[PDB]
C-alpha cells in the first residue's frame, strides 16, 4: 500500500493521470516485502490489545 | 466583438464571422493597463484560457476589415464632392402604411452620383418583408422618435442588388419620426430626391 | 524515465532501477511479426542505462 | 349477444366451425360500413368485466388548466413554452380544451378550432397565435393513428366472441382469458363513458382525414387521444399474445399516471426505460440450467462467416456477474412515483432461475408493456431543441502544434503531444491509397460519380473526396463495419463464456464539428492526396494555386492539384457551420433562419464518414490511450489482446465490443467495468458522450439478445400507429390494405399466438373492404392474394395452412395443389359436373364454380395498382377500372400458375431436424405457439434487378455479356426471370440448404420418363425448386422432404408454356 501511494504521488507530482515511472506492479516478484507497521510490537507479539 | 471564435458558435450567432489578430503583441498590453478589477497576471491567465478555447482557424489581419470600412469612403468624396446634398444621397428603409392608429425607419444609407441613384430608383424594393414593433417614448433632443424593433422574415438583402458603384453604412440602429405600435407588416420603399 | 535513470546511478543500495514489464514483447514475441522485432529494438537499446 | 345476433355466420367461419365462403363475406363486409361510432360503446356496454380488470382510475385526468401558463412569445416573434420539468419539457402540454371551440353544423356535439381565434392569429394577434399553435399542435398529436379507434375495437370484439380455438398439432384446445380478464377494455369503456356521462352520442373524438372534431364538454383533455390509442394496443396484444394480464395491468397503470401528469409524451419519454432495465438487464441472478447455442465465427474475421455446432447446456458459473441494478432503477421509479410497478417488476424477475422458453416469454411480454406512440412536437422547438447543443472538448490541441496556412488548411505537424495524429494518419493514408487507384482517373467513372441552405417541412457537387476517403475506410483498412448477418454476430456475441459491450454515440450530427475532427480530416486530405495527382483535374474543377506560410522560413506559390481545390473550396463551408430555414404549418407567423454547427439528420454520406470516424478512434483508444492512462495490469492484459478487427462492430453511432470467453471460464467481470470507465474518460477528452452499457445482453441495430435469443420488440411498432410529419391530408380509401398488409406481416416476425393472429387479421381484413363511391366492395380472395392464410375452405380439415405461405402465382399454386382432390369432390357434391375431365380439376367446371363463387374475379382484382398515379377525377378513374374487374366474367388463371398445375409432388418422409427442441433459439415461439416452433426446427435459423432480369429473358429465350451465356448462378436468382422471389416471411430461415438438398427433382422409384428435362433449358430446374418448396412451407407442421411425382404435359411441353410467356411478355 505505500507502494501504491508514492506511485498516485510520483503521478501527482509529474502531472498525469499515470505515473510513468512506477514502483508496484513491476515485473519482479517481491512477495517477501515486509515492512514496518504497527501489527508487531517490539517484543514479537501481536498488538490487537 | 467577441474574444474566441467558439463563442460565436456555440452561441448561435447569426451573421458574418470575421476572424482578425493585429500586428502587435497582445500579451505585454495585459501588463500597461491598470484599472483592470481584479488580478494583474489573473486577465492575462484569462486570456491564455481564450486563446485555448478558440477553434484552429487562421485568422484574417484587421487591415482586412478596416480597409472595407474606412478605403470606399474615402475614395467616394472624390468624385462624389460637392454635386448637391439632396440628390447624391438616398435611404433604404421599411415602410409602414400611414393607415394606422396613433413612418419610415431606416436600413441602410447609400450615397452615390446621379446616375446610379437613378440606376437605384428600380430594382424594386418589394419581396422583403418584416414584422416592426414600433413602441417607446422620445429619448434625445433630437426630434421625435420611438426606437423600433423590425425582424426580418424573408430573405436578407443581397449587395449586388445594391451596387458595386454606390457606398453604404453597414450599421444603423432603428427608429422612426404619441400612441403605441403592433406587429406591422412592413415592406421597404427607396427614398430619393 | 530518462532523468530518475541517470538519478538512480547514485543510490544503488538503496533502490534498483529495471525496465519495466509489459515493454517486453507480448506473449513471448515472435521473429515473424513486425512489432515484435521493433519492440526488441527499443527494449535492447534502452537496457544498459 | 348484439354481435352474435348481427355476425352469426361469420364468425364460425373464422374460428374452423364452419367453411369459409364469399357471400358470408361479404354479407359481413356489407354490415361493418353500416356501424354508428355510438354503436360500438353499445357493444362494449353489455360484456360483463371481472374483478381483476377493475383498478382505480385517477380522478385527475379530467380537470386540467388551461395552456396560458403554457407558451410565450420569443424574441423575434416565434412562440415557444416554458418548461417546468427539465429543459426538453417542449412536447404537447395537457390542458382542457374546450374553450377553443365552436360546434360543427349537422351535430351539435362535436367542435373544431373556431375561425375568430385563427383570424385573429393571421391578423397578429398575441394570444390567438398561441391559441392556434397549441390547437393545431393538439390536432397533428392525436392524429396519428391508420383508422378510428372503434373499427379496430370493432374487430377485436369480432374476432374475440368465437371463444376459444383447437389445435391441429397439441390436439387441445388453448388456455386465454377472455374479454371479462381484459383491464385495457374496461379502462377504455370507463373513460369514453365518464367524458360524456348524461351526454349521449359518446365518443370522445371522430376522426377525419383532414382534422379532427372534439367532444364538447368540459371533461376533455388533449391527453385522451393518445391515452385511447395507447389502450387499444395493449387490449389487442393481451389477446393475440397470451400476455400475463399481471405486466399489462402495469402497463395500463404507468399509461394512467402519464395521462395524469403535466404532460404526456414527456413522461413516457422519461419513462420508456422501466421495462428492460428492470427485466431484461435485471435476469439469472441465480442461473441453475438451461441450453444455449455454441457458435463460432471463421478466423477471417472481417468475412463475418459464422457456423453451428450443437448446443451446449449451461452451468453455475454462467450467472449475471454485471453489476447491480437496484441503486437507479428504484430511483427512477421513486422519482416518479412508480415504485409499486419497479418493485413489483424485480421481486418478479427475481424468481426465474432456468433459461428455457418460460423466461424467454417472461422477457417478451414484460418488453411488451411499454407504450408505442410516435411523439409530437412542433418543428420550431425539434430544430431548437437538437440543433442547439455543442460538443465540449476538454482537451483541445494546442497552437503550437499547426503551423501557417496553406491557403485555409493549417496543417499538423507530427511531433504533436495529442492523439489527433493517430486520427491524421488513417485519413492521411487513406486519400494517399485511394488516389493512387486507377480506377478514379478515367473519365466514365467521374461522369458515374457525377451522376447553400437546406430546410423542413450544393454540398454534394463539391463534397467528393471526403466520401470518397470514408469508403476506402470503411472496407479496405479496418473492415469493422457490416455496411442478414447480424443475427449470428450477436448470439455469439450473447454466449456464456462471453460478454458484450453496448458501446453508443450519444449526439452523432452534434459530434463533430471544425474544432476536433473536420480541421484534421481536411488537413489529412489535402496532403494524402496531392502526392498522387499533381496538377490534374477532378470531373468539372480546374486546378489552381494559393499560397502557403506551411515551414516558417518563407512563403511560396505551390500550385493546387485540381483534387484538393474541393477541399480548399469545402473546408471554407465547413469553417463556419451550416444554415437552416423552417416554416411549420402548426404555429402562423413563425418563419426563420437558424445557424447551426450540426449536420442533417438523414442524409447517406453524413453515415460512412461517421462510421470511419467510429472505427478510427477505438483503434486509437486500444492502442494508444489505453496502456498510458491505467494502472491494474489485469487491464492492461485485456486491453492488449483484443483489436478491432477480431471484436468491434459499428454500424451507425453505435457499436458492439465482444470479450471473449478464456480458457478459465469468463472474464473477470469487474476489469470490464474498470475498462467502461476509462472509455467514458476517453470520450470527454474530445468531445463524445458514449453511452455504454454492461448488463449481460446485447444491443445492436436496436434488437436485444440474451444468451442468443432473439427477442422481438413489440412496442417497436405500434398496431394502431401511424407517423405523419406534415398536416397534410393523406391518399383515398383503397390503398389502406397495404397498412393492414403491413400489420399482418409485422405481426409474422414477432410470434404473435397464431390462431388468434390469423383470427384478427381476418376481422380487420373484412372491416377495411367496402367504400361508398353500387359501393366498391373486395372479395375474400383478393386478400388470399395478398399472402393472408387461411383457416377451413371447401370442405377441408379447420387450420391446415400457415402464413409462411407465399404471396402471388406462387402462393396460389402450394393450397391448390395441396387440397385439389378435395375441392374437385366438392365442386361435384352441389351440381358442378361437366362432361370432359381437366388434367387439373377432372370432370367439374371450375371456370362456372369459380366465376359464381368469385375467386377469379379476387384473383385478377387484387392484381390492379393501388396507387392512384397521376384529382377526385382519377380517383374515379381508379374506381370505374376496379369495378370493370368485378364485372367481367373470367375464363381461366394466369397463364403463369394454369402452367404452374401440371406439376405435381408428393409428401413422403420427415427430414431430420436441423436444431435442438429444447434450445431456445427464437423468443415467442415455444411448443405453446406449435407451428413456428415446427417449421423454425425442422428448416433451420439463418445461421452461416432489370438487367439481372433482361439478360436472363433474351438468354433462355433463343438467342459479363459474354459470360452470361452458358455459365448459371443459383435457384433464387435464375427463376427471377418468371418474377418468382423469397418472399419477405422466409428471411429468418434456412431456405438455401432446402433448395440445395431437401427439394428432389426425381421421384423415389426412379425416373417416370414423363418428368424427362431436356439438357436444353435446363433453367427450369430452378423453378421447380421453388414449385416443389412452396407446399413444403405451406402445410402446417413439420417442413417434410418433398419429391417429384409427375408432370401432366411432359417436362418439355412444361417449359414451352413459359417460353410463351416470355414472347408475350
Amino acid at each position: 500500500d505505500e507502494a501504491d501511494d508514492a506511485t498516485k504521488k510520483q503521478a501527482k507530482d509529474t502531472e498525469k493521470a499515470k505515473a510513468q515511472v512506477t514502483y508496484s506492479d513491476t515485473g519482479i516478484n517481491n512477495a517477501n516485502e515486509l515492512s514496518r507497521s504497527g501489527n508487531v510490537d517490539n517484543e514479537g507479539g501481536s498488538n490487537q490489545k | 466583438f467577441a474574444h474566441a471564435d467558439s463563442e460565436l458558435l456555440n452561441a448561435n450567432y447569426f451573421g458574418h464571422l470575421l476572424r482578425l489578430k493585429i500586428p502587435y503583441i497582445t500579451e505585454v498590453n495585459l501588463m500597461i493597463r491598470k484599472n483592470r478589477e481584479g488580478g494583474e497576471l489573473f486577465q492575462l491567465v484569462l486570456s491564455y484560457l481564450y486563446k485555448m478555447y478558440a477553434t484552429s482557424a487562421q485568422p484574417k489581419w484587421f487591415g482586412s476589415l478596416l480597409r472595407l470600412l474606412i478605403c470606399p469612403w474615402l475614395h467616394m468624396e472624390k468624385l462624389i464632392g460637392e454635386a448637391d446634398p439632396a440628390s447624391t444621397s438616398a435611404e433604404i428603409g421599411w415602410h409602414v402604411p400611414r393607415e394606422q392608429l396613433m413612418g419610415f425607419i431606416p436600413y441602410v444609407s447609400i450615397r452615390a452620383p446621379r446616375l446610379v441613384i437613378e440606376e437605384l430608383m428600380e430594382k424594386n424594393w418589394g419581396q422583403y418583408h418584416a414584422q416592426v414593433i414600433v413602441t417607446d417614448q422620445l429619448v434625445v433632443g433630437e426630434p421625435r422618435r420611438v426606437s423600433a424593433k423590425a425582424v426580418i422574415k424573408g430573405n436578407h438583402l443581397p449587395v449586388k442588388l445594391i451596387s458595386r458603384f454606390a457606398c453604404f453604412t453597414l450599421t444603423s440602429k432603428y427608429e422612426m419620426r404619441t400612441g403605441r405600435g403592433a406587429a406591422y407588416n412592413a415592406r421597404l420603399a427607396f427614398r430619393s430626391d | 524515465s530518462f532523468r530518475v535513470a541517470l538519478a538512480g546511478w547514485l543510490y544503488n543500495g538503496v533502490v534498483t532501477t529495471v525496465i519495466d514489464d509489459s515493454s517486453y514483447p507480448k506473449d513471448g514475441g515472435s521473429v515473424t511479426s513486425l512489432e515484435n522485432l521493433w519492440d526488441f529494438f527499443i527494449l535492447a537499446l534502452a537496457l544498459p542505462l | 349477444s348484439m354481435i352474435l345476433t348481427q355476425f352469426g355466420p361469420f364468425i364460425e367461419s373464422i374460428s374452423g366451425i364452419t367453411d369459409q365462403s364469399n357471400d358470408v363475406f361479404e354479407n359481413a363486409a356489407k354490415a361493418f360500413s353500416m356501424f354508428t361510432r355510438s354503436d360500438v360503446y353499445k357493444a362494449l356496454d353489455e360484456i360483463p368485466f371481472s374483478e381483476d380488470a377493475m383498478l382505480p382510475i385517477p380522478p385527475t385526468i379530467y380537470t386540467k388548466p388551461s395552456h396560458d401558463s403554457y407558451y410565450y412569445i420569443d424574441a423575434l416573434n416565434r412562440v415557444r413554452r416554458k418548461t417546468y420539468q427539465g429543459p426538453d419539457d417542449v412536447y404537447v402540454p395537457n390542458c382542457s380544451i374546450v374553450e377553443l371551440l365552436e360546434p360543427h353544423e349537422t351535430l351539435t356535439s362535436y367542435g373544431r378550432l373556431s375561425e375568430a381565434i385563427e383570424n385573429r392569429a393571421k391578423d397578429g394577434d398575441s394570444q390567438a397565435r398561441i391559441a392556434t399553435t397549441y390547437g393545431r399542435i393538439a390536432e397533428s398529436q392525436a392524429r396519428q393513428i391508420k383508422a378510428p379507434l372503434e373499427k379496430f375495437v370493432l374487430a377485436l370484439l369480432v374476432a374475440e366472441a368465437g371463444g376459444s380455438l383447437y389445435d391441429p398439432v397439441l390436439q387441445k384446445y388453448d388456455e386465454i382469458p377472455g374479454l371479462s380478464h381484459n383491464c385495457p377494455l374496461w379502462c377504455f369503456r370507463e373513460i369514453c363513458r365518464h367524458i360524456s356521462g348524461p351526454l349521449p352520442d359518446r365518443a370522445p373524438y371522430l376522426y377525419l382525414s383532414a382534422g379532427v372534431f372534439w367532444l364538447m364538454s368540459p371533461r376533455m383533455t388533449s391527453a385522451i387521444p393518445p391515452l385511447l390509442s395507447d389502450l387499444v394496443n395493449l387490449a389487442i396484444l393481451q389477446q393475440t399474445a397470451g400476455l400475463d394480464p399481471s405486466l399489462v395491468r402495469l402497463g395500463v397503470q404507468i399509461c394512467l399516471h402519464a395521462a395524469a401528469s403535466s404532460s404526456y409524451a414527456w413522461f413516457i419519454l422519461k419513462t420508456k426505460s422501466i421495462f428492460p432495465q428492470n427485466t431484461l438487464h435485471s435476469m439469472y441472478e441465480s442461473l441453475e440450467g438451461g441450453y444455449c447455442p455454441n457458435l463460432e465465427w471463421l478466423e477471417p474475421r472481417s468475412d463475418y462467416k459464422f457456423m453451428y455446432m450443437g448446443a451446449m447446456p449451461l452451468s453455475t458459473k454462467y450467472a449475471r456477474s454485471a453489476p447491480s441494478n437496484d441503486k437507479k432503477a428504484r430511483e427512477l421509479g421513486e422519482k416518479y412515483g412508480l415504485s409499486s410497478v419497479v418493485s413489483e417488476l424485480r421481486r418478479r424477475t427475481k424468481t426465474y432461475s432456468k433459461h428455457d422458453f418460460t423466461s424467454v416469454r417472461y422477457i417478451r411480454d414484460a418488453m411488451a408493456c411499454t407504450s408505442g406512440i410516435f411523439l409530437v412536437r412542433t418543428p420550431t422547438e425539434t430544430v431548437l431543441q437538437e440543433y442547439t447543443q455543442s460538443p465540449e472538448i476538454k482537451v483541445p490541441i494546442p497552437q503550437k502544434d499547426w503551423t501557417g496556412p496553406i491557403g485555409e488548411i493549417r496543417i499538423l505537424k507530427d511531433t504533436t503531444s495529442s492523439i489527433a495524429r493517430y486520427l491524421y494518419r488513417t485519413w492521411y493514408l487513406a486519400a494517399a491509397r485511394m488516389a493512387a487507384q486507377p480506377r478514379t482517373w478515367d473519365p466514365l467513372f467521374q461522369a458515374i460519380m457525377r451522376s447553400a441552405d437546406t430546410s423542413m417541412g450544393p454540398q454534394q457537387q463539391v463534397s467528393a473526396p471526403h466520401t470518397l476517403t470514408a469508403d476506402y475506410i470503411n472496407y479496405h483498412m479496418n473492415l469493422s463495419t457490416t455496411s442478414e448477418k447480424v443475427i449470428p454476430l450477436g448470439v455469439y456475441a450473447s454466449s456464456p463464456p462471453n460478454q458484450s459491450i453496448n458501446i453508443d454515440i450519444s449526439a452523432c450530427d452534434a459530434s463533430i464539428t471544425w474544432d476536433f475532427f473536420l480541421s484534421v480530416i481536411m488537413a489529412a486530405i489535402h496532403e494524402g492526396v496531392a502526392s498522387s495527382s499533381i496538377g490534374k483535374p477532378f470531373m468539372g474543377v480546374p486546378a489552381s494555386i494559393v499560397n502557403d506560410e506551411s515551414v516558417v522560413g518563407v512563403r511560396a506559390a505551390r500550385p493546387i492539384s485540381g483534387m484538393q481545390n474541393m477541399i480548399q473550396h469545402l473546408s471554407k463551408l465547413y469553417k463556419r457551420g451550416f444554415s437552416y430555414r423552417v416554416n411549420d404549418s402548426f404555429s402562423p407567423g413563425n418563419d426563420f433562419t437558424h445557424m447551426t454547427t450540426t449536420f442533417p439528420s438523414g442524409s447517406t454520406a453524413t453515415s460512412t464518414e461517421h462510421t470511419a470516424n467510429n472505427s478510427t478512434m477505438m483503434e486509437t483508444f486500444l492502442t494508444v490511450w489505453g496502456p498510458e492512462h491505467t494502472d491494474d495490469p489485469d487491464v492492461l492484459r485485456l486491453m492488449k489482446s483484443l483489436t478491432i478487427q477480431r471484436n468491434y462492430v459499428c454500424q451507425g453511432d453505435d457499436g458492439l465490443m465482444i470479450i471473449d470467453g478464456n480458457t478459465a471460464g469468463k472474464v473477470n467481470s469487474e476489469t470490464i467495468q474498470k475498462m467502461l470507465e476509462l472509455i467514458s474518460k476517453y470520450g470527454e477528452e474530445f468531445g463524445w458522450k458514449y453511452d455504454i452499457a454492461y448488463d449481460g445482453t446485447a444491443e445492436y441495430l436496436k434488437l436485444y439478445f440474451i444468451f442468443g435469443c432473439r427477442i422481438p420488440n413489440l412496442s417497436r411498432h405500434p398496431i394502431v400507429g401511424k407517423e405523419r410529419a406534415n398536416s397534410s391530408a393523406e391518399e383515398p380509401w383503397p390503398a389502406i390494405l397495404d397498412q393492414i398488409m403491413g400489420i399482418f406481416f409485422n405481426g409474422v416476425h414477432d410470434g404473435l399466438q397464431w390462431q388468434r393472429w390469423i383470427r384478427y387479421s381476418w376481422a380487420l381484413c373484412c372491416a377495411f373492404s367496402r367504400q361508398r363511391t353500387g359501393y366498391l366492395q373486395y372479395p375474400m380472395w383478393s386478400f388470399v392474394y395478398w399472402g393472408l392464410p387461411l383457416v377451413k375452405v371447401f370442405g377441408s380439415d379447420p387450420w391446415i395452412f400457415s402464413w409462411y405461405m407465399p404471396t402471388g402465382d406462387l402462393g396460389m399454386y402450394s393450397w391448390i395443389s395441396l387440397i385439389r382432390p378435395l375441392m374437385t369432390r366438392w365442386m361435384v357434391a352441389n351440381g358442378y359436373v361437366t362432361d370432359k375431365c381437366s388434367p387439373v380439376f377432372g370432370n367439374a367446371d371450375y371456370r362456372k364454380c369459380f366465376n359464381e363463387l368469385k375467386l377469379y374475379q379476387g384473383y385478377y382484382m387484387a392484381q390492379l395498382p393501388r396507387n392512384p398515379k397521376k384529382t377526385r377525377e382519377e380517383l374515379a378513374e381508379m374506381d370505374e377500372t376496379l369495378m370493370r374487374a368485378r364485372k367481367h366474367s373470367y375464363s381461366s388463371f394466369s397463364k403463369l400458375l394454369e402452367a404452374y398445375l401440371l406439376v405435381k409432388w408428393r409428401m413422403c418422409e420427415a427430414r431430420e431436424p436441423s436444431v435442438d427442441l429444447r434450445l431456445p433459439l427464437c423468443a415467442g415461439i415455444d411448443p405453446l405457439n406449435s407451428d413456428p416452433f415446427l417449421k423454425m426446427v425442422s428448416v433451420g435459423p439463418m445461421l452461416q434487378n432489370a438487367i439481372d432480369s433482361a439478360l436472363l429473358r433474351l438468354r433462355t429465350l433463343g438467342a459479363l455479356a459474354g459470360k452470361i451465356m452458358l455459365q448459371d448462378v443459383n435457384t433464387v436468382q435464375l427463376a427471377r426471370v418468371v418474377n418468382l422471389a423469397v418472399p419477405d416471411t422466409w428471411m429468418s430461415l434456412d431456405f438455401d440448404t432446402m433448395f440445395k438438398h431437401h427439394v428432389k427433382l426425381l421421384p423415389k422409384d426412379g425416373r417416370h420418363l414423363n418428368t424427362d428435362i431436356p439438357p436444353r433449358m435446363g433453367w427450369l430446374r430452378a423453378i421447380l425448386r421453388f414449385l416443389g418448396a412452396g407446399m413444403a412451407m405451406t402445410a402446417t407442421g413439420v417442413a417434410v422432404d418433398i419429391y417429384l411425382e409427375d408432370i401432366h404435359g411432359g417436362g418439355r411441353s412444361l417449359g414451352q408454356r413459359f417460353m410463351t410467356w416470355m414472347r408475350q411478355e
